[PDB]
């Protein structure tokens, strides 16, 4: 599986929006490997922070277009490799932030 | 060294995505593994989500013509000149059990043991089983 269970408390306590209501559920995990999988890309690279790595750098050259089309898979990514490496984030912001100096 | 690109995997699962293990895929398997190491060609393999059953097949594939090349290729007795590289067996063309250095190291010698060539050709000989299998 992707998240181990104490991966999971530590996903379930992060907020979509600093300061924000909404938190990350099992759900976005389940929605990202989904996605991947429509673009046939292998949802099992969630699993490590080596393949979320990988993903982010192929994810990002779409983010550059001015299309949204990947912006929450690549949101959900950052996320989950912060959590793969114990990098503490509060919110999405919080990761993309650490993945930005990374 | 510059391993295989963010953008040649997207050229890559695009393909897939697009024509998965039709004909087509082969040229395009080929086209974007272009100087790739067995390290890379596993990363390009390692990417396709979705087809659970062909990848499954091909690593089979991979498996048998690994162990053809070990019985055709004997390995020569005793120690080699001055450590100039041991000779690579089936699952270290095939990026397993060797090392990235180990596979340049083969791949740029004079004269060349071209190890991610080799594996390509499995891989394409494997691929070519899942085309015909889905056509």
């Amino acid at each position: 599986s992707v998240l181990s269970g104490g991966e999971l408390d530590k996903w379930e306590k992060i907020r979509l929006r600093p300061g924000g209501k909404k938190q990350y559920k099992l759900k976005h995990i389940v929605w990202a490997s989904r996605e991947l999988e429509r673009f046939a890309v292998n949802p099992g690279l969630l699993e490590t922070s080596e393949g979320c790595r990988q993903i982010l750098g192929q994810l990002q050259p779409s983010l550059q277009t001015g299309s949204e089309e990947l912006r929450s898979l690549y949101n959900t990514i950052a996320v989950l490799y912060c959590v793969h490496q114990r990098i503490d984030v509060k919110d999405t912001k919080e990761a993309l932030d650490k993945i930005e100096e990374e | 060294h510059q391993a295989i690109s963010p953008r040649t995997l997207n050229a890559w699962v695009k393909v897939v995505e697009e024509k998965a293990f039709s004909p087509e895929v082969i040229p395009m398997f080929s086209a974007l593994s272009e100087g790739a190491t067995p390290q890379d060609l596993n990363t390009m393999l390692n990417t396709v989500g979705g087809h659970q059953a062909a990848m499954q097949m091909l690593k089979e594939t991979i498996n048998e013509e690994a162990a053809e090349w070990d019985r055709l290729h004997p390995v020569h007795a005793g120690p080699i000149a001055p450590g100039q590289m041991r000779e690579p067996r089936g699952s270290d063309i095939a990026g397993t059990t060797s090392t990235l250095q180990e596979q340049i190291g083969w791949m740029t010698h004079n004269p060349p043991i071209p190890v991610g060539e080799i594996y390509k050709r499995w891989i394409i000989l494997g691929l070519n089983k899942i085309v015909r299998m889905y056509s």
